[PDB]
RNA sequence: UAAUAUUUGUUUAAUGAAAAGUAUUUUAUUAUUAUAUUGUAUAGUAUUAUUAUAGUGUAUAGUUUUUUAAAAAUAUAAAAAAUAAAGUAUGAAUUAAUAUCAAAAUUUUAAUAAAAAUUAAAAAAUU
RNA sequence: AUUUUACCAAUUAAGAAGAAUAUUAUAAUAAUGGGUGUCUUAUAUUUUAAAUAAAUAUUUAAAUUCCGUGUAGUAAAUUUAUUAU
């Protein structure tokens, strides 16, 4: 797909492959999974700070 | 001198400090006392010969053995001076100059770049130019302004980079000898100049089918148009 | 061997005349007039020509 | 201990083969070498 | 690192695209800010030293080793990875040395 | 007898060339860019390479015939496990395929094709171009007249190399 | 036990009970892993452990995906294809500026003179030659820029080609698009045998043989005058005797000969032709054919100087099975140093050759000798093929 | 150590083989008389090891990879005989503080003393 | 001439996506035994028991086989507490 973009020039917006992040370990996790609410984090990155 | 610059050479080489190396100085070749080795008055004449000669013979040296480079030739300078020209001003840029200053900033210190340089490596094969004049040949002789001119550069007959000394108080100055470092740059290219217009006319004296034609209508028109730029006649 | 040997036994047998036969020896040879290759004389080739007279 | 490794081995070069390649062996030499040079020069030249 | 310079190193290593986006130009600091300069070399001239612009003088040094390498009579060829020992080899060819091309040839050829 | 071999003293020591702290050559920054074996005097025509797959033939005519090498179809362990890569073709992946990463898409993506945009960085800087095509996944931009560089396209049956 | 390191490569004895390692046939060393993996590389597909994982990945960027161009890009890619007719107007101007700066040879004095090497000429040289179709030398070329006739020569016939070129069309392009879908040798055509002579002239003075006789193949290629004709016979006759193709030379020897009617009276190729030919059959050993074909030559030609010089040496010169069997000429000589058979190799008990593959001199399908596989092939069971009691 | 040892593929009665727990059969394959389902070829001992273990069942498929141009001494057999050593190719292992080496004799020194001192007279290579 | 004696020498800057969701400690909010190429069935899928422990404690005195053993609420649900892509 590399090389042929390259050549026809056409716009990719979509990755043409599956990209399965966990190398299929999701799968190993239970499907109604979520994670928990954490109240009170430590950080400084809610605070949107543009300038420091 | 022996192992690290030559004569024409274009590189700044040290040979006292070593500055390219990737390893601290172990184990040095050349070595008379075994006083040497925490004082080894290096420096001296006499002691820097037993060191430097006994450096291996780099690509620059070309050792005894090994087949060295026909350097002296005109003909290998003159390209050589030439091949200067194209690095620091593109095709597309020499363009945009012949038609005529509007031109990018970045732009701009790349003309400056390519006088400076050239302005250094004449100063380099001078040494060596000046030894060839003789036997050197027609297209070449040439070929020393088609070079200047293209790099975009003025010769002194009497934008130019050529004519000015760069700055520094003579006691400053570094006078050492064995080091090939022409101080009066501008009074020795201009009697360069001078001495490769003479004898080129005294070849195309000497030169006096349609190839021979051709040849003779085009190079004769070639003289007065390159000359004519760097402000010499015939 | 009881001990390393340092360059210099190892640059002893070079000396010897049977290092120098063995290994570092020129061939003498000439042209096989029949078939132009390079010849040692007295080693021959598997051609009609050079087996009757063998050059 | 100082054994002196960093200024004799710049010496080497004074030094045939085995001694001025490897180092551990010359720096032995040129120990050697200097330690007896310099107890004869006291003693007896 | 109050100023990070984009060449040093922090939790880092020598990671050369990422540590110096340009080798033509060169990085300092200046203000209090990342200034950004053009690299030199410092060559010798008129027994000062010159400030050249680094990039076009060290290709033009490979430039030239390279046409002095290549316009002289000769030709070398390497060969890697031969299927033979060190030593075995150079004893085999240390008879070849200074020889004509035909001998050299002729030698191989015969033994 | 005629020729002269003195032994040469490197075989006997070699010791292997220094290896670099944190990938850091310490004079990068002081020496030019100059490949070092062209200083060093070493130049080279061709280059022939056995290990290349073409010259494989020559590689087999110049051994012995009597040296056996087993195992030719077959394999003493295995090979039908999976097993991890070597460490550096390891990074060679790493380096080569960045996008596989997760989140390496740029968030609320503004580049879309038909703007004019100035190059910042790099090569071409401050030249203006309009976007000619987007690559979202890899994050890079196609833009008019700006990096413009050959591409060879292979002989065939019916066509030469262009 | 243990008397050397811990790795899977490293040097001296080891122990299963205390060093267990795995059975590993070739391991690949610590350094540039060698030839021989990489033979087991490149034939059965990994290397011989396979603890070695194969990644090819380098490659089939270099090969597959290089190729890949797809049928909507290279149905319009030939469409694209360069100009030939301004192809050729660039390849010879550029290539004839770049002649006429090469320098001209300085004359030592009890010391012969390197030439300068033409290395920036092989660049315009090889777009200018399959542009135009033809291989030429380029130790001709340097042996034709050495001599300043021949120098001379190369040039304005380099010009001519030019000027013919850039104001009439190209005339073996012309005849290649009337050929698919006749007439004398034109301007232009005329400057390109007589440039491609020059050449395999100068290629003859620096003793490459094979190779002027190779360059002047083309050169009657593009000739359709019978005069022409007649001339690079000829030269090809002299070409091939010199490099010791007798069978080519006494094929293009009477070729030359044949043209003699149409051939105008002020040509010296005909009798040349003859002496080609002659100088074959007596190169072959059959002086009585080529005393005859000298006989021919004095007959129609009557006196002709080289005909002089070979009636008399044939003159002063005066069996089957032992014919042409002679190394007479040197050329033969120096392709015998080359493609010969030496002691150990390139003999017919290394590597025997069949259908371009190669065979240990055991399995030679040409030779049942002794140690030969063929010797112990059998009857296999249907027939007895041989009387032999005990073997086979 | 190591231009070392080893290897070295010019002629087969290993007939057979379930107990091997590894080896991309691309469709290995019935024509059945039988029904569904399932499954057929080389890795025991770290090896393509000295060479397997055991149960079938049978006797004319020769059922088809072992280098080499002298002699000592070692190994068999009858100091004779058979075998093996200059060889092209592959290429390990024990050992290694050493200076180009350390040869001969005499005494001494805290126990052989290649430690001293003195006289002396050890060339190189190969076996 | 057929032939330029025998012997005697080093120590290398490094050509390059062939070193980063990298190693180690650090997060006092989750936590029935993680298993993807998985997928009827559970007669055959049971781990519980008052103790020193996946719960780990702010002094030098006294006294005890005289000679190796020793500090008690700090606040009563109070903020030393087994955290984590
Ligand atoms: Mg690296
Ligand atoms: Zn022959």
């Amino acid at each position: 797909v590399d090389r042929e973009v390259l050549l026809t020039g056409k716009s990719v917006w979509e990755c043409p492959i599956h990209i399965d992040h966990t190398c299929g370990g999701s799968k190993t996790v239970p499907p109604h999974a979520k994670k928990p609410v954490r109240y009170m984090d430590a950080g400084i990155a809610n605070v949107g700070v543009t300038d420091i | 001198v022996y192992g690290g610059s030559g004569r024409g050479d274009l590189l700044y080489e040290n040979p006292d400090a070593r500055r390219h190396s990737g390893r601290a100085l172990g184990v040095l070749n050349g070595v008379r006392h075994s006083s040497q080795a925490t004082m080894p008055e290096s420096g001296q004449l006499y002691y820097r010969k037993l060191i430097l000669h006994s450096r291996p013979p780099n690509g620059s040296c070309a050792g005894l053995q090994r087949h060295c480079h026909d350097t002296c030739n005109w003909s290998y300078l003159i390209p050589s001076l030439h091949r200067c020209a194209e690095s620091a001003i593109s095709a597309k840029l020499w363009e945009k100059m012949c038609q005529l200053v509007n031109l990018t900033q970045y732009e701009r210190q790349r003309v400056r770049d390519g006088q400076n340089l050239y302005r250094y490596e004449v100063h380099q094969r001078l040494p060596l130019l000046e030894e060839s004049i003789g036997w050197a040949q027609l297209d070449d002789l040439l070929g020393w302004f088609r070079s200047a001119r293209r790099a975009w550069v003025r010769l002194p007959t009497s934008s130019s980079a050529m004519s000015c000394r760069l700055e520094g108080h003579a006691d400053s100055r570094d006078t050492t000898p064995g080091r090939n470092q022409v101080f009066d740059t501008p009074e020795r290219v201009e009697q360069l100049t001078e001495a490769t217009v003479h004898r080129i006319r005294e070849e195309l004296q000497r030169l006096n089918s349609a190839r021979r034609l051709a040849r003779d209508e085009e190079l004769s028109r070639c003289v007065e148009e390159e000359l004519g730029w760097h402000g010499v006649a015939l | 061997p009881k001990r390393k040997k340092n360059p210099m036994q190892l640059r002893r047998k070079v000396y010897g005349l049977h290092f120098k036969e063995k290994y570092l020896k020129m061939e003498e040879w000439y042209y096989c007039p029949l078939c132009a290759e390079p010849k040692k004389p007295g080693e021959w080739c598997r051609r009609e020509d050079c087996r009757q007279i063998k050059p | 201990h100082y054994r002196a490794k960093l200024e004799l081995d710049r010496i080497r070069s004074m030094l045939r083969g085995r001694a001025r390649l490897e180092r551990k062996v010359g720096l032995k030499r040129l120990f050697f070498l200097m330690r007896t040079q310099t107890r004869y020069r006291v003693e007896q030249q | 690192p109050r100023i990070l310079l984009d060449r040093s190193l922090w939790k880092s290593l020598w990671i050369t695209k990422l540590q110096l986006p340009d080798i033509n130009r060169w990085e300092r600091v200046v203000n209090s800010r990342r200034v950004t300069e053009d690299r030199y070399a410092f060559v010798e001239e008129e027994g000062v030293m010159h400030k050249v612009n680094w990039g076009l003088y060290c290709e033009r040094l490979e430039t030239e080793l390279t046409v002095t390498q290549e316009r002289l009579p000769q030709h070398t060829l390497l060969m890697k990875a031969v299927p033979s020992s060190w030593k075995k080899l150079d004893i085999d060819i240390s008879v070849i040395r200074g020889l004509s091309l035909r001998e050299a040839m002729a030698q191989c050829k015969l033994s | 007898m005629y020729a002269r071999f003195r032994t040469r003293s490197k075989f006997y020591f070699r010791p292997a060339r220094p290896a670099l702290a944190y990938n850091v050559d310490p004079n990068v920054m002081r020496r030019p860019k100059v490949k070092r074996g062209l200083l060093k005097g070493t130049y080279s025509d061709e280059t022939v390479d056995l290990r290349d797959r073409e010259r494989l033939e020559l590689l087999e005519s110049m051994r012995h015939p009597r040296e056996r090498d087993f195992y030719q179809d077959h394999t003493y362990h295995n090979q039908w496990l999976r097993r991890d890569l070597e460490k550096h073709q390891k990074q060679q992946l790493a380096a080569r395929y960045k996008y596989f990463a997760p989140d390496f898409e740029i968030s609320p993506w503004i580049w879309y094709p038909g703007d004019i945009v100035e190059v910042v960085s790099g090569e071409g800087i401050g030249q203006r171009g309009t976007i000619i095509a987007v690559i979202k996944y890899k994050n890079e931009i196609v833009v008019q007249n700006i990096n413009v560089q050959d591409v060879v396209i292979p002989a065939s049956e019916s066509r030469p190399e262009q | 036990y243990q008397r050397g390191g811990w790795s899977p490569g490293s040097k001296h004895q080891k122990h299963m009970t205390l060093n267990p390692t795995l059975y590993l046939y070739r391991f690949p060393g610590p350094h540039g892993p060698g030839p021989y993996t990489m033979k087991y590389w490149w034939t059965l597909g990994c290397f011989p452990t396979g603890m070695e994982v194969p990644f090819r990945l380098h490659e089939f960027l270099s090969t597959y995906q290089q190729e890949h161009v797809p049928v909507e890009v290279e149905e319009w890619l030939r469409c694209y294809i360069k100009d030939p007719l301004s192809e050729l107007v660039n390849a010879s101007n550029d290539f004839f500026k770049a002649v006429e700066v090469y320098p001209e040879v300085e004359s030592a004095r009890g010391y012969k003179t390197l030439q300068p090497s033409i290395a920036p000429l092989l660049v315009p040289m090889k777009k200018f030659e399959e542009q135009l179709g033809v291989k030429i030398s380029p130790v001709g070329l340097r042996s034709v820029l050495s001599n300043p006739v021949l120098k001379d020569r190369f040039l304005d016939d380099l010009f001519d080609y030019k000027s013919y070129v850039e104001k009439g069309g190209s005339t073996p392009h012309r005849r290649l698009a009337r050929s698919r879908f006749a007439e004398t040798t034109a301007d232009d055509e005329r400057s390109l045998i007589l440039l491609l002579t020059t050449i395999s002239e100068g290629c003859i003075n620096a003793g490459n043989y094979s190779d002027a006789a190779s360059v002047l193949a083309d050169a009657l290629m593009f000739c359709h005058d019978p005069d022409s004709q007649a001339t690079t016979h000829a030269n090809i006759s002299f070409a091939s005797l010199l490099n010791a193709d007798f069978k080519g030379a006494e094929y293009n020897g009477r070729e030359a000969a044949l043209l003699q009617p149409q051939v105008k009276p002020t040509s010296t190729a005909c009798a040349r032709g003859y002496v080609g030919w002659a100088a074959a059959a007596a190169y072959q050993d059959d002086f009585e054919k080529a005393e005859a074909i000298v006989k021919d030559g004095l007959t129609l030609y009557v006196g002709n100087e080289h005909l002089e010089k070979l009636a008399n040496k044939l003159q002063a010169l005066r069996p089957r099975s032992l014919r042409e069997s002679r190394s007479h000429l040197p050329s033969q000589q120096s392709r015998g140093l080359l493609s010969g058979s030496g002691k150990g190799f390139s003999n017919e008990f290394d590597w025997v050759e069949f259908k371009n593959k190669l065979y240990p001199s055991k399995m030679d399908p040409r030779n049942n000798e002794m140690g030969s596989v063929f010797r112990r092939v059998g009857d296999l069971g249907s027939f007895i093929s041989t009387s032999r009691s005990m073997e086979r």
